């Protein structure tokens, strides 16, 4: 049975955690297809979402999904993965994979000074 | 034994006396000037010299850790008594 | 215990005082000894923190167990040297038994 | 001083009618405690 | 005429006839000292400066070693730190504990090297020596109990002041420094003997006990009243002049004062 | 975003909020400090310090404490470069006065020089 | 120091043993005139192997390592 | 809308706070708090002094939880200096820091009850607080501001026969905690007062910088004692309290469960006390004893330099967030290599809480907002600095 | 150097004119509502002389930071977070001005 | 027993995480320092501070949701004197991170309100105490200073004792302001010992 109390407050429980997690993991995989291959956020984000989605299609139990996601609870990793989806769209807007925009002065990061 | 000023007030052991043409005695009218009667200059010649049978001695001020740290003072000078630099009590060589 | 004001003018108890309350400008006593001519704590500054009673190498300043010294004007909480000396002369029988029962801890 | 009350109650003091030229029959303040008894009255020690 | 000198892996090219003190001063690491003033003669008399010279089994005195060829001076090594903490324990064995009586609270050059380069808890439990006080003059107060016999005052008085009066009498811990006959050591350049002395054994009688150097504010000026025009550190405490000290200047001053 | 191309000397008087007399009637000293002459250590003198001109410090008429007219007299400041210190003094707008860094010179000091045959460097004591 | 009727009245009001565990300290205070306690020394009050360069906690730190960039 | 100033002088603002409220009706629309009425410049004033002179600020910043903040500051200074405390002193740290936890939670439950209007545990808990301040005065000699935790372990030892009096306090404290839990949790007035009022989501409780008892009222498990092991808190075994409905009532019962759990850890602190020393055996971060000082020499040298200059502290930055019972307390010390700190930010727990009070006080009224400042437990010295 | 709002001086001068317009609009409400012991004319002259106090700066980022500091003073003046004590310490009703000639500065102190 | 014991497994795994973030953000990250105290000091560029903190909050492998601390440390040697820190703290990974950027007092930093509403008050406190513009803040209203306090006080060029000092008068019956002259001067102590303290932290000439 699904949990009545979610273990939190405000973060409401959902009825289809496998469906929302597979659907939003395929959405955050589809967002990184417009990322460049030169960007290594694409490779490491595709690695962590591919390994976690492989755990999702490996296990059908909700508490085993919590134990192999290792993110506390399933609604917490749904919330944090939708923040990761918004981060991937925002970093598509920002493009951080290019090199450093300005070198600092050489006395800026020296301690003690 | 508190000495008095020419104005009429008391003089501390630091030698401080307010002069006659100073306004700073105007907090001294109808309120008493606090002066300790036991001068530390006068209360050091009352106790006699302590006899030392060695060439050096080490005082503590009485009480061990209550008093002062244990300074070894030299007693080779016989014409002047070797004063402890922490207290001020005087030591005299016995021979 | 035989006369002789214990304050040996080290100028270290205002380097520990976080109020910056203590001005202890000294001179020699014209005796060969070493005492103070100017002591000032400030009771209005004076955080009552116990640092100067633990800094003091001869335990000259102490913090005697009083609280009945609430005054009406600001001038009477500006303890210079003679008020401090007859304060310790007033409470010397009260302080020294507490120091004798307390000096194993410090 | 007695024993069967709580702490702070069990050691106490009735003050003088006057001392040092001030009549303390009605105006009674806690600064007239002698210093040899100020250690005893605040229970810093057990012996009188 | 340059020598490749390693100071913990540095590559300092230095001229021959130098000290390991100067070879470390060109790096920035400062070897701890009591006998060696910079502008006095070399005489190893305190043995604080011990550093090892890359794997030779005796640690060497860094005052009087000319660096020869490729010697790696290990300043922060195990045997050098053991030698520094040991010699500070040797200095603080027979020192008397007059540090609140002393004029040099923060101007003590031995409290700082004990604080950064010494041990924590002394194993001295036996009994200190004590030295008869002298009558050197109305300007140089000498409490010679706490003298470490480092001979920094006798070399200045024998070489630059030129007086030949302050020399050491005796041997062991009975060896005391000063005039043997009760002689007034009082000439020009006698107040430089006060600031040369890294211990507060001998200091001033006008500035006897009046202040303490962390409380004072040190602001600089030129001299008047003798026409050398020397550089003056005035130490001010609550708007009152407490010490006049020589600011180091290699022209005019050369660290001394009248 | 576009970079703006201006070239003026910098003033942060209105940002720092100082009164006008504390800029126009004050001068500032940028200096490596002197070595304390009873010490033989150099660690005080590696930092370029900033101090102000000392104003009037009188005695408090009740006690005799140092009463200062100026709040800026308590401040000392620490840098590590003279041109960065002069950039800070030029942006704060005070009247600078810089003393250059004075170093020890390398002197050929030897122990065997102190015991020489024909020279005058033989020390009479030991 | 209450009587039995008011003690049983507040035990009826509570259900707890307030007489056994009062909130006011009667005689559970230790005696304030005490023997002087000799405080123990620490682990490094030893005259042998008292070298500070082995126990030196304030010199064992390193300036922080820049791992990747510049 | 009236632009009402709530004012410092109204006693449910804890003496300090100017809230302004642009309120339409008594349904308050927005509440804009201008803290800064107690701004003392502690972070400016810490820099110009030594480290041991910078110690008794943290007696006074969180002034209803004192020894927790000097535990925080001295654990930051000891992590800067790489000095482990002695373990007897570490058990003294956790014992008096949990006396300080009982202190701050007594003030929290008390000022929550006074702000709602229950004036009864403003005296009933304060009698046992006077019993605890006897222990504070027994160890240090000041009732509030100890400065007893130093860097390099605590300052002095305990007076003799103290631990029997701590045990006789702790056996009697449990009935008074259960008595206040009888009087104020199962009742009808507080149940009508504290249900579905001031609910924060866990997303807002993470994104608003809420920490400690706000996070435990929101139900996430983020004590800074078992998740991050500091001092000797890893040795003791406690249950953590968590909220369920997320309201102010969940903060009230998590404070009640924190009372009982801190009393449980105080019981095992008395049971598992080790013998040992009180300061570290290093004369350059700890001042030596007077008996070895009066005879030995390097003890007086290091006494002189540690009490005038202080500790020469190696450079770098640290920030050690510990569990204050208000929440996150940690100090961001930077050191220039001298004996003065260069700067520190002192982490107030309630700074981000009273930043986020504008979210949780919407849709409520004035008695609900004085109930939520009593719930959130804002005292203002650590916040205004 | 990076800008703040203004890529030149005259646009920031227009922002200064906008802030002066809003301050001149705001100040009779904070004369009438504040129960203040002044008129509106010397208050407006105080606003004008505080604008002329920092008139010498031609730097656009410095005058943009003066624009946000004047906006915070405007935000604390439109709403009444400032009171009748805080709002008119600018007039210096109690502090005597320091004299500018040499003779009175000679007589007053070592300056 | 005197020295704190060192656990280097946290040092190498947080150094691997620091190399990870320094590789994945090469545009903004200027360096990453790892101390001996198992924490990370990622020093970045102030034009792009919001990609750095949105990456540190929203990513599943960084996951620093809770901001904790935000001030400057003002070092006047540097050309950009303010050194703005962002101390953040993961609930789930039980780890800490520090983000250090720089600031001049003329060059602004774009604010981080849109990623954390914890910094609705911290950036206002920074605008009081040091005085940097924060771009697109909801309100950057002054908080800790006085209402009308000219001068950011936590910079090194502001004094300890301030410039104004309040005083009641009976001429006007207000708590008026005067330029401060002290009853007692704060005695500046020379607490820097003149001998060399740490040989590892030695400045090259
Ligand atoms: C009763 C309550 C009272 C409350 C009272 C409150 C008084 C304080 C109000 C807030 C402060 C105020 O914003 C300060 C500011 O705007 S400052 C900078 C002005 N902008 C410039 O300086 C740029 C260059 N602009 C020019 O040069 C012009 O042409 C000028 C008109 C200045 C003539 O200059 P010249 O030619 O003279
Ligand atoms: S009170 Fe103590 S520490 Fe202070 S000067 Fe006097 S003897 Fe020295
Ligand atoms: S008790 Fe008072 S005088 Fe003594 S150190 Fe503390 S604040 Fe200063
Ligand atoms: S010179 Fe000797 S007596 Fe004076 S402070 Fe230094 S160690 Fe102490
Ligand atoms: S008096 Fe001073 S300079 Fe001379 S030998 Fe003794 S410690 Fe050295
Ligand atoms: S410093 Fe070299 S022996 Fe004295
Ligand atoms: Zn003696």
């Amino acid at each position: 049975l699904l949990k009545k109390t979610t273990g939190l407050v405000g973060l409401a429980v959902c009825d289809t955690p496998h469906e929302r997690l597979t659907i939003l993991y395929t959405k955050t995989l589809d967002i990184l297809k417009h990322f460049p291959k030169h960007a290594a956020y694409r490779k490491y984000t595709e690695q962590i979402t591919n390994e976690k989605l492989d755990m999702v299609k490996a296990e059908p139990d909700v508490k085993k999904l919590e134990a192999l996601l290792q993110g506390g609870e399933v609604e917490e990793v749904i919330l944090q993965a939708e923040k990761e989806l918004s981060l991937a769209r925002k970093m598509l807007k920002w493009k951080p994979w290019e090199p450093l925009v300005e070198e600092p002065p050489a006395n800026q990061w020296k301690w003690p000074i | 034994g508190v000495q008095v000023s020419p104005s009429g007030e008391k003089i501390t052991h630091t030698g401080q006396v307010y002069d006659e043409k100073d306004y700073r005695r105007v907090r001294f009218v109808d309120r008493q000037k606090e002066v300790n009667e036991n001068f530390a200059i006068d209360l050091i010649a009352q106790q006699p010299v302590n006899e030392v049978e060695h060439r050096i001695i080490a005082c503590d001020g009485g009480g061990g850790a209550l008093g002062h740290p244990k300074v070894y003072i030299n007693l080779d000078k016989e014409t002047k008594t070797g004063t402890c630099g922490y207290c001020g009590l005087q030591f005299k060589q016995h021979h | 215990p035989s006369g002789e004001e214990r304050c040996i003018a080290c100028k270290l108890c205002e380097a520990i005082c976080p109020a910056q309350a203590i001005t202890i400008e000294a001179e020699p006593r014209a005796d060969g000894s070493r005492r103070t001519t100017r002591y000032d704590i400030d009771m209005t500054k004076c955080i009552y923190c116990g640092f100067c009673q633990e800094a003091c190498p001869v335990d000259a300043i102490v913090e005697g167990p009083n609280f009945e010294f609430s005054t009406e004007t600001h001038e009477e909480l500006l303890y210079n040297k003679e008020k401090l000396l007859n304060n310790g002369d007033k409470w010397e029988a009260e302080i020294a038994a507490n120091i004798q029962a307390d000096y194993l801890y410090r | 001083e007695d024993n069967k009350q709580f702490f702070g109650r069990h050691r106490w003091v009735i003050y003088t009618t006057e001392m040092n030229g001030k009549n303390t029959f009605w105006d009674v303040d806690g600064s007239m405690v002698p210093p040899e008894w100020h250690r005893w009255l605040h229970c810093m020690t057990d012996d009188p | 005429n340059l020598i490749e000198v390693f100071v913990d892996g540095q590559s300092v090219m230095v001229e021959p006839g130098t000290t390991v003190l100067q070879a470390c001063e060109k790096v920035g690491m400062q070897i701890p000292r009591f006998c060696y003033h910079e502008r006095l003669s070399v005489a190893g008399n305190c043995r604080m400066c011990l550093v090892e010279i890359e794997k030779a089994p005796k640690v060497v005195a860094a005052c009087a070693m000319p660096v020869m060829k490729g010697w790696n001076i290990l300043t922060n090594s195990e045997k050098s730190k053991k030698a520094r903490e040991g010699v500070m324990e040797f200095l603080l064995a027979n020192h008397p504990l007059d540090c609140p009586i002393c004029d040099q609270g923060g101007e003590c050059d031995l409290q700082d090297q004990s604080m950064m380069f010494g041990s924590d808890r002394s194993r001295f439990l036996e009994g200190k020596r004590a030295v008869e006080d002298k009558n050197i003059g109305p300007l140089v107060k000498t409490i010679m109990t706490r003298c470490i016999q480092c001979t920094r005052c006798i070399r200045f008085a024998s070489e630059i002041a030129g007086v030949d009066d302050l020399g050491t009498t005796g041997r062991g811990n009975d060896m005391q420094v000063g005039t043997y006959i009760e002689k007034m050591f009082m000439s020009e350049l006698s107040g430089n003997v006060i600031d040369i002395c890294p211990v507060g054994a001998l200091t001033s009688k006008p500035y006897a006990f009046t202040a303490r150097p962390w409380e004072t504010r040190k602001t600089e000026s030129i001299d008047v009243m003798d026409a050398v025009g020397s550089n003056i550190v005035v130490s001010t405490r609550t708007g009152e002049v407490m010490r006049i000290l020589p600011r180091m200047h290699e022209d005019i001053n050369e660290e001394w004062i009248s | 975003t576009q970079l703006i191309t201006v070239d003026e000397k910098l003033d942060i008087t209105t940002l720092t909020g100082v009164p006008e007399e504390h800029i126009k009637t004050r001068k500032v000293r940028i200096f490596v400090p002197a070595r304390n002459n009873m010490q033989s250590g150099v660690n005080n003198t590696k930092k370029w310090k900033m101090e102000f001109d000392t104003r009037e410090r009188w005695e408090n008429p009740l006690m005799g404490w140092a009463s200062t007219a100026d709040p800026l007299s308590n401040m000392v400041l620490t840098f590590s470069a003279k041109e960065d210190a002069i950039a800070f003094a030029e942006k704060n707008g005070w009247s600078y006065d810089v003393e250059e860094k004075k170093v020890p010179k390398p002197k050929s000091k030897s122990y065997g020089a102190n015991f020489s045959w024909n020279k005058r460097t033989r020390v009479s004591t030991k | 120091s209450a009587t039995r009727v008011i003690q049983k009245l507040r035990n009826w009001a509570s259900g707890q043993d307030l007489q056994a565990k009062l909130q006011l300290r009667y005689q559970e205070i230790a005696k304030r005139t005490q023997p002087p306690p000799k405080l123990p020394v620490g682990p490094s009050h030893k005259l042998s192997n008292n070298y500070y360069c082995t126990r030196d906690g304030r010199r064992e730190v390193v300036p922080p390592s820049i791992i990747m960039s510049s | 809308n009236m632009t009402l100033n709530f004012g410092p002088q109204h006693p449910a603002a804890h003496g300090v706070l100017r809230l302004v409220l642009e309120l339409s009706g008594e349904m308050v629309r927005k509440c804009d708090p201008h803290i800064g009425l107690l701004h003392r410049g502690t972070e400016k004033l810490i820099e110009y002094k030594t480290y041991l002179q910078a110690l008794p600020y943290f007696d006074r910043l969180d002034y209803v939880s004192m020894m927790c903040n000097e535990q925080a500051y001295s654990i930051a200074v000891e992590k800067l200096l790489n000095i482990q405390p002695p373990p007897r002193a570490q058990w003294i740290r956790v014992l008096f820091g949990e006396i300080t936890r009982i202190l701050n939670h007594i003030m929290a439950v008390t000022t929550h009850a006074l702000d709602i209007g229950a004036m009864t545990p403003f005296f009933w808990m304060f009698e046992e607080r006077e019993k605890m301040f006897e222990f504070y005065e027994r160890v240090s000699g000041a009732r509030m501001h100890a400065a007893y935790i130093r860097p390099g372990g605590v300052h002095q030892d305990l007076p003799l026969g103290l631990l029997d009096d701590i045990y006789e306090f702790s056996k009697n404290f449990s009935l008074r905690i259960d008595e206040v839990e009888e009087m104020l949790t199962n009742n009808r007035i507080w149940r009508n007062r504290t249900v579905d009022i001031g609910v924060v989501t866990a997303e807002d409780a993470l994104n608003y910088g809420f920490s400690g008892v706000m996070l435990r009222g929101s139900g996430i498990q983020w004590d800074l004692r078992k998740t991050q092991p500091y001092d000797v808190y890893d040795q003791v075994e406690f249950d953590v309290p968590i909220g369920s409905r997320g309201d102010c009532y969940d903060r009230y019962l998590c404070r009640v469960e924190e009372m009982r759990q801190s009393l449980r850890i105080i019981e095992q602190c008395l049971n598992k006390m080790p013998p040992g020393e009180i300061k570290v055996d290093d004369a350059k971060v700890s001042p030596p004893k007077r008996a070895e000082m009066k005879t030995s020499m390097e003890s007086l040298i290091h006494h002189f330099k540690l009490y005038t200059e202080g500790y020469q502290v190696p450079p770098g930055a640290t920030y050690t967030a510990i569990e204050a019972p208000k929440g996150e307390f940690g100090v961001y010390l930077v050191s220039d290599g001298s004996s003065r700190p260069y700067r520190c930010k002192i982490k107030a727990p309630g700074f981000a809480h009273l930043a986020g009070l504008d979210k949780m006080s919407k849709g409520h009224m004035l008695a609900d907002v004085v109930a939520i400042i009593g719930t959130q437990d804002i005292v203002f010295g650590e916040i205004d600095r | 150097v990076k800008p703040i709002f203004s890529r030149d001086l005259n646009e920031a001068k227009r922002r200064v004119r906008e802030l002066y317009r809003a301050w001149y609009r705001e100040v009779p409400n904070t004369v009438h509502l504040m129960q203040l012991d002044i008129t509106v004319k010397q208050g407006r002259d105080k606003v004008r002389e505080m604008f002329m106090k920092n008139a010498h700066v031609t730097d656009p980022r410095v005058v943009d930071l003066l624009v946000i500091k004047g906006k915070m003073e405007l935000q604390e003046t439109i709403k009444v977070w400032k009171q009748r004590t805080h709002v008119m310490r600018f007039f210096h009703e109690t502090e005597t001005p320091r004299p500018k000639d040499f003779l009175s500065k000679f007589y007053m102190g070592h300056d | 027993p005197t020295v704190r014991p060192r656990s280097d497994v946290t040092h190498k795994q947080l150094s691997a995480f620091g190399e990870y973030v320094a590789e994945i953000l090469p545009k903004y990250v200027q360096q990453v320092q790892v101390s001996c105290l198992d924490e990370l000091e990622i020093c970045i560029h102030p034009d792009g501070v919001i990609p750095t903190l949105t990456f540190l909050r929203d990513h599943t492998n960084a996951q620093f949701k809770s901001l904790a601390d935000l001030t400057a440390v003002d070092v006047p040697t540097r050309q950009n004197r303010f050194e703005i820190v962002y101390n953040l703290l993961s609930l789930r990974f039980n780890s800490r991170i520090r983000v250090k950027t720089y600031a001049d007092e003329l060059t602004p930093i774009d604010s981080i309100v849109s990623v954390h509403i914890a910094a609705n008050w911290y950036e206002r406190e920074v605008w009081d105490m040091f005085g940097v513009f924060f771009f697109n803040h909801p309100d950057l209203r002054r908080i800790l200073t006085d209402y009308g306090f000219e001068g950011h006080p936590f910079r090194k060029d502001f004094p300890l004792t301030g410039y104004v000092e309040l005083r009641y008068d009976d001429e006007v019956k207000r708590v008026v302001a005067e330029p401060v002259e002290l009853a007692q001067e704060f005695r500046k102590f020379d607490l820097n010992s003149p001998w060399e303290a740490f040989p590892a932290y030695r400045q090259p000439p």
